[PDB]
């Protein structure tokens, strides 16, 4: 939070108040806080819009250099913690097995959306969606491809 | 002490009784040596206690050096026969001193624990990361030495 | 939901036990940490809605 | 009684002792997940909604 | 299927006369179905099927034993049959003209754990066509 | 004497701006100042920067000037506002290092005993390197080699300053340099990882080729001591893959059974639910 | 010279390299492990010595072409596989 | 399913329903024998005090139950035949050719040849009755049935077993279930798009 | 872009959270939580976590500066210690006690509910006892039946300790009763054993002195939890007291706890039996 | 830095800490605070702003009684 405002004299309020001048720019995303509204500041004159000097030779330098991960994408990590991770993954999806089980016998013949709203369980089909399974799948294949890529490099 | 303490030398006690066994016959004072080994009954017991002590020492040093050694060579190194060598080998393993597995029909032994594929790929990945770090260090070193060497 | 999280950074909503509903869009309310806190009435609920 | 880990090769008159790796319980756990996440759902759901 | 059941039993057993009789009894329907030419082919390939099952059963089976089991009564014909089985690739039973040696299996290799996933990773191919069918079949009005 | 140094994402941009603001009139290409920070556990960190106008002449590299009174006043003010901050080293741009560095290090080491040099590439962004660290070691070049300067590079890694994550996320807010889009992002992680490996190892091959030609002095006494082990390390033996034929292939085949199939089943469940809804809607609309 | 290319240091190979007897091989490889020449496993059924070195020395800089060739072989292999996986990945990266 | 809900020794009457409590036990013993060979059944049925008491009441019933527990095949097969003869005199004779003696010895042979690699046919015959040819033909018939995971070296008369590892056997189970569920999803793929 | 955006918005701080115990899920996207200092305020419930671990009165986790529902802790016993699962451990089995019986028939009557027989509680039409109060001195041990019985029929055993409970954690006193009751409800074979009620826990003849009102409120919530139990499952609750005169009538009245057992002095004939057993 | 007692460890990185006066918060060691040595009932320093434990502290000794 970086909010800038100006203190005003008593004359600004007795004249046409809201010293915000005639333009449609400072009204963009102008949400002063409730404690700022009841104080004079951020209410006396206006709230100043903020901008960041994201100039090149400065911003390109930051993104290229500061957030540096350039040869760290070659990590293999086949089973450093992954054999027990797969044990947990199977156990978690075994819970998904019971959850996706529980769903198929609920499955009522009264527009199951009616049953679902009043009986939310956040099961595999509803909240523990395929995306989590995709995360497990992506983790496996990434370690697979990294191990296999270095295997053929091993010549 | 310098010979028999470190560097995992072959402690052939048959050779040691003349190479470093002079304390039995004649030394500077040889009074403790005659008390230990020059005695008849208790001396021969301590002679046997030197005889075996170098056998476990030879087995132990062989453990960290040789993975699989043929039965004839190990028995010759232990200055005993096959059955006596395997009996002492059983004496070490029951004390959990060494990790040894023997095929008695084949007379072949192994000292390396079977590498589980989990940690086997872990050390491979650690080997990979060590190589990756070496690439980073070499690249910085050569490029900077390149910079110094072309200041001309 | 992120805006809800940012709103809840200010505690979001404060639970109050309504007691007296005055005509001028005023309800006394009781809050467990402190107690009574006279306040106005929201736009979505009228004076009689209290 | 699974107290020992070996196989008795009577033909050679020996018993081959093997160090069984027990970390392979992911295999059996995966099968249980296969069994209790597929059998209980595919037959029941798609026999109830036979017509689609 | 009752004569078909007896045909299955004949195929497993390897006998000839019993099923030839029932084919003479109730083989007209097989002719109507158009499989009688195949029916005779099974009648004479019963030994081939029996050889595969017994080869899967045994590690080093004698060529005389397999001939006696499947009613060949000839060491040379037994050698020819196992020769004809290996060249078809149906079974791994080999020939050693000394006594008829056959190799056994081996522990799992690089591709033996991977041939299921290689032949089963079409799961996502089914997933993509199911999704594409949903793409075709989600008209709002 | 320090084991290693760690550079924060806190001073790199400040140095670059200082280069930009004082380079308006000073086109010497040489910007020299001091980097301030802390050294606690054999890990040296930089938390503040300052630039001083600085001119050079190629004649023996001994023509220069600084504002030491102003620089010392800066250090006192910085220490007064934050006691834990101390001058950890002095920095110079122009990665093509000249010979005045030994004189600068001798003068500034009264502020820091283990004087270090830092080079910031304001314009260059070669692969990802923002800056480089240098340690002064003149305690004999080697066992059987003559005297030299031999400014070595202490290993440097970009650290993780606290409370700057909020600012950098708000600043960029366009690239999202995170593991977002796990599959696609890791593909990009594999891409430039191979790009970095190919570029650096090609540089090593070029260095070996140029050593073979002999046009440049050969620092073999550390090159082969570090690269021989790299070459001979047995990562090419495939019999450990034979021992580990199921290295993870069992996990590969369960994921095929339990990620691709599960995705196919749940997608199938959605379609047949939609098909039932569409068929019922079509039949009961009128 | 051989980066695990010939990792089977048999007795005959040892005899060619050192013109030493069979019993002295045990002491020679023992001292090699102690000093740091070879740190690998030592067998006797096949007499195979695994190859790891942690004490580098002068590599005859006139013969640096050998390690340069091996390094450029690694460069070609890495780049070729990078292009191959790129060819297999045009359906995502293009 | 039978045993899991039938070891319960809570009878509605002291001797009724299944003609007796002794007949109730004989059904329990037969069902348990079909169920399992020798896991910690010592702690499941053998630990049963009422079980031990009723086997004291019936010595012949105690004889084969302990024979299977002790894995002594010389008395087991003779007693197992007596069991089959007794089941013949019982209207609960449905497994007439499947699970009288063939299934129990399949468990017994599997129990025997496991922890073994190459046990000779001649010596396993005398350790499991008599008639070396009878055991040889029995093994061949049961291997053809599918169980008794082993092969016979006829030219040397050896039983070379092939026990998969915990990984190997389980991986075989997964690929089988993979085959069944691919058949399932292909059927479900038929259900959609029609 | 939108898969990236969906993976962009799921940051939710991902940072060390805090605990303010959940009160109840009023609806979806709305909730009422109670922070440990009180300050009960309405919050918004995210869809990440819900009924799967959103039990009504269990301790949950909330963002540090946001106090928003993120995670819920399954374990409840270790929140305030107060003993833990003493089951699966033979300390004093049953007949090895030196006190023989005293009565021990009402105690075996008490263990009838843990020893199944709840199906036999119905049909037979009996109404099995629910609360057993032992108003005896340290004679007979007064816990050798709770350390036993829990092992005679495998069941969880909790010491509770009334003296420890009365402390600055009076605000979470209601919450810990909810947590220990949930632990009891989690394992139907369980028994709650509370000690040192007489001296500190809700004495009735001496006027309220400062924190005494807080103790009364804690007992009121324990009464609420035992009324909420309402024979839902086969768990049992037993208090051990030296004198039941000072105890509140709310627990003393029938309908909450009925069985009153007195464990007298060593009973010289029994005292010799106790010594022989101990010796 | 505010001072509390860690009642119990929520996860390997989540630790349930009671302020000596105020509510139980949870905090988390960032990178190197040696989470293993921290125990239920240990003394750590917290800040309502830095969100974490910056350093750990042993116990007390009854000072009035001490002197
Ligand atoms: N076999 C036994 N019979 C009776 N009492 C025993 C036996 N074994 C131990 N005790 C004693 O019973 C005591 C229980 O004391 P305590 O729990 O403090 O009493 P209360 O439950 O009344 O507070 C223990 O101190 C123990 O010494």
């Amino acid at each position: 939070v970086i909010d800038a405002f100006r203190l005003i004299n008593a004359n600004m309020m007795v004249l046409g108040h809201e010293p915000r001048q005639t333009t449609s720019n400072l009204g963009h995303l102008n949400k002063p806080s409730i404690q700022a509204l009841i104080h004079g500041l951020n209410r006396h004159y206006y709230s100043i819009t903020i901008n960041y000097r994201k100039n090149e030779l400065e911003q390109k330098m930051l993104l290229n250099l500061h957030k540096k991960s350039w040869m760290e994408g070659l990590t293999l990590q086949d089973y450093s913690e992954h054999c027990k991770h797969n044990e947990s993954v199977v156990k978690e999806m075994l819970e998904l097995a019971k959850n996706y089980n529980k769903a198929v016998e609920e499955e009522d013949k009264m527009t199951p959306e009616q049953l679902a709203i009043k009986n939310v369980g956040k099961q595999d089909p509803k909240r523990h969606l395929e995306e989590h399974v995709d995360v497990l799948m992506t983790s496996n294949i990434v370690q697979c491809l990294a191990a296999m890529l270095d295997t053929v490099v091993f010549k | 002490l310098l010979k028999l303490f470190t560097t995992m030398e072959l402690m052939r006690w048959s050779t040691l009784v003349e190479d470093y066994g002079m304390e039995l016959r004649k030394g500077s004072l040889e009074s403790p040596a005659t008390d230990v080994f020059g005695s008849t009954e208790e001396g021969e017991k301590r002679w046997k206690d030197l005889k075996n002590r170098v056998v476990e020492h030879n087995i132990r040093i062989m453990a960290k050096y040789y993975t699989r050694i043929t039965m004839k060579r190990m028995a010759q190194l232990l200055d005993l026969s096959v059955d006596e060598s395997e009996a002492f080998l059983s004496n070490l393993v029951v004390n959990k001193t060494i990790f040894a597995k023997v095929d008695r029909l084949a007379g072949i032994i192994n000292f390396q624990r079977p590498k589980d594929p989990n940690n086997l790929l872990n050390d491979w990945s650690q080997k990979l990361n060590s190589l990756m770090s070496l690439v980073n260090k070499t690249t910085h070193l050569i490029a900077k030495e390149e910079m110094i060497h072309n200041l001309q | 939901l992120r805006e809800e999280l940012q709103l809840l950074q200010e505690q979001g909503s404060y639970v109050g036990e309504v007691v007296r509903a005055m005509d001028k869009k005023k309800v006394l309310v009781k809050v467990h940490p402190e107690g009574k806190f006279v306040v106005d009435v929201d736009k979505n609920i009228d004076i009689n809605d209290v | 009684d699974k107290k020992f880990h070996g196989i008795l090769d009577q033909g050679e008159g020996v018993l081959i002792i093997f160090d069984e790796p027990p970390v392979d319980k992911t295999y059996e756990a995966a099968l249980e997940t296969i069994q209790n996440m597929s059998k209980v759902v595919d037959s029941l759901y798609n026999k109830a909604k036979k017509l689609t | 299927l009752m004569p078909y059941f007896l045909l299955t039993q004949a195929v497993r057993t390897g006998n000839l006369a019993k099923f030839n009789q029932v084919l003479d009894q109730f083989g007209e329907k097989f002719q109507a179905d158009g499989t009688y030419t195949l029916i005779i082919r099974l009648r004479h390939n019963v030994i081939k099927t029996g050889v595969r099952m017994i080869s899967l059963s045994y590690s080093r089976i004698s060529l005389a034993d397999i001939a006696q089991k499947l009613q060949l009564d000839s060491p040379e014909d037994a050698e020819f049959i196992v020769a004809k089985a290996i060249r078809d690739g149906v079974i791994e039973a080999s020939i050693n003209h000394e006594k008829g040696y056959v190799q056994s299996k081996e522990m799992i290799d690089i591709y033996s754990t991977r041939e299921p996933q290689l032949a089963f990773h079409q799961r996502i191919s089914f997933c993509l066509d199911i999704h594409n069918m949903s793409v075709k079949a989600m008209r709002f009005p | 004497a320090v084991q290693k140094v760690v550079v924060h994402p806190l001073v790199l941009l400040s140095v670059v701006d200082h280069f930009n603001r004082i380079g308006k009139v000073g086109n010497q290409k040489r910007v020299v100042g001091v980097l301030l920070g802390s050294w606690q556990k054999k890990v040296l960190d930089v938390s503040n920067s300052f630039a001083v106008p600085f001119d050079e002449d190629d004649k023996d590299d001994s023509v220069w000037f600084l504002d030491h009174d102003y620089l010392e006043n800066m250090y006192g003010m910085f220490k007064k506002v934050n006691a834990r901050e101390r001058i950890v080293g002095w920095y110079h741009t122009g990665p093509k290092l000249h010979k005045n560095d030994i004189a600068i290090n001798e003068l500034m080491k009264r502020y820091c005993p283990n004087s270090v040099l830092v080079i910031i590439d304001v314009k260059p962004k070669d692969l990802g390197l923002p800056t480089e660290a240098y340690i002064s070691v003149e305690e004999v070049h080697d066992d059987g080699t003559p005297t030299s300067k031999t400014f070595e590079h202490v290993t440097s890694e970009i650290g993780a300053e606290e409370a700057e994550e909020v600012g950098v996320e708000h600043l960029l807010r366009d690239i999202k340099d995170t593991t977002v889009g796990t599959l696609s992002q890791r593909i990009t992680n594999q891409v430039h990882g191979l790009k970095g490996l190919n570029s650096k190892l090609l540089d090593i091959r070029s260095y070996l080729e140029k050593v073979a030609t002999g046009k440049l002095p050969i620092n073999h006494q550390i090159i082969y001591q570090l690269q021989d082990v790299f070459n001979l390390l047995p990562d090419v033996s495939l019999q450990e893959f034979v021992k580990a034929f199921y290295l993870k292939t069992n996990d590969q085949m369960v994921v095929v059974y339990l990620a691709s199939l599960i995705r196919s089943v749940v997608a199938l469940h959605n379609l047949i639910n939609n098909k039932i809804a569409n068929r019922d809607a079509e039949k009961k609309e009128g | 010279t051989r980066p695990a290319n010939h990792r089977q240091l048999t007795f005959e190979e040892i005899a060619k390299s050192a013109k030493i007897t069979v019993n002295e091989v045990e002491l020679l490889v023992m001292k090699a492990l102690s000093v740091g020449l070879v740190k690998g496993s030592i067998d006797e059924v096949d007499k195979r010595v695994h190859m790891t070195w942690v004490q580098p020395r002068v590599l005859d800089l006139q013969q640096i072409k050998g390690m340069k060739d091996r390094l450029e072989f690694w460069c070609t292999d890495v780049k070729s596989m990078e292009m191959l996986v790129e060819h297999q990945a045009h359906d995502i990266l293009t | 399913q039978a045993a899991e809900l039938f070891l319960d020794t809570v009878s509605t009457f002291t001797s009724y329903e299944l003609m007796d409590y002794k007949t109730f036990v004989t059904y329990t013993v037969y069902v348990s024998m079909i169920a399992l060979e020798r896991p910690d059944l010592r702690e499941k049925v053998i630990k049963g005090a009422e079980i031990l008491e009723v086997l004291h009441s019936l010595p012949a019933v105690r004889q084969y139950l302990f024979s299977l527990y002790e894995c002594r095949y010389s008395v087991f097969f003779q007693s197992l035949a007596v069991v089959e003869q007794e089941m013949k005199k019982d209207w609960l004779f449905a497994p007439h050719y499947r699970y009288y003696v063939r299934e129990m010895r399949i468990h017994a042979y599997s129990q025997l040849l496991e922890s073994y690699r190459s046990l000779t046919l001649g010596y396993m015959a005398e350790a499991f009755g008599v008639g070396v040819e009878f055991i040889d033909q029995e093994l061949s018939r049961f291997i053809a049935a599918g169980r008794l995971h082993c092969k016979i070296d006829k030219v040397n008369e050896i039983v070379e077993t092939n026990r998969p590892d915990s990984k190997n056997w389980q991986y075989q189970e997964t690929i089988k279930k993979g085959d069944l569920l691919l058949n399932r999803v292909q059927k479900l793929s038929r259900v959609i798009n029609m | 872009e939108f898969l990236h955006a969906q993976e962009e918005v799921k940051r939710i701080q991902s940072i060390p959270l805090v605990i303010g115990q959940f009160l109840e899920a009023v609806d979806q996207n709305t909730a009422i939580v109670g922070s440990t200092t009180g300050s009960n305020y309405y919050v918004r419930i995210l869809s990440t976590i819900d009924r799967e671990l959103l039990k009504p009165n269990a301790s949950v986790a909330l963002h540090k500066h946001s106090n928003a529902l993120v995670d819920v802790l399954p374990p409840e016993a270790d929140s305030s210690i107060m003993m833990l699962t003493s089951d699966q451990k033979p300390d004093v089995m049953y007949a090895d006690i030196g006190g023989m019986d005293i009565q021990k028939q009402e105690v075996r009557e008490a263990v009838e509910l843990p020893l199944t027989h709840f199906e036999l509680y119905k049909q037979i039409g009996i109404d099995p006892p629910r609360g057993v109060l032992m108003y005896g001195p340290p004679g007979c041990g007064k816990t050798m039946l709770a350390k036993a019985v829990a092992h005679h029929t495998t069941a969880a055993f909790i010491r509770v300790v009334g003296s420890e409970f009365v402390q600055k954690y009076l605000g979470e006193g209601p919450r810990m009763v909810r947590d220990v009751f949930r632990l009891a409800k989690e394992n139907a074979p369980a028994i709650i054993f509370i000690d040192e009620i007489d001296a500190i826990a809700t004495k009735r003849f001496d006027a309220q002195t400062g924190a005494d009102r807080e103790v009364q409120r804690i007992l009121l919530e324990l009464l609420n939890q035992m009324d909420g139990f309402d024979q839902n499952v086969n768990v049992k609750v037993i208090m051990a007291t030296n004198r039941a005169d000072t105890l509140d009538p709310a627990l003393l009245r029938p309908g909450r706890l009925d069985r009153k057992i007195e464990f007298p002095l060593p009973d010289r004939r029994q005292k010799r039996l106790i010594f022989s057993t101990i010796t | 830095q505010i001072v509390g007692e860690v009642l119990k460890q929520l996860t390997e990185e989540k630790f349930i800490v009671k302020a000596t006066n105020g509510p139980r918060y949870v905090v988390g060691c960032r990178r190197q605070l040696d989470k293993s040595k921290l125990k239920p009932g240990t003394r750590v320093a917290l800040d309502m702003t830095t969100l974490t434990i910056m350093r750990y502290l042993p116990r007390e000794v009854d000072p009035l009684v001490y002197n």
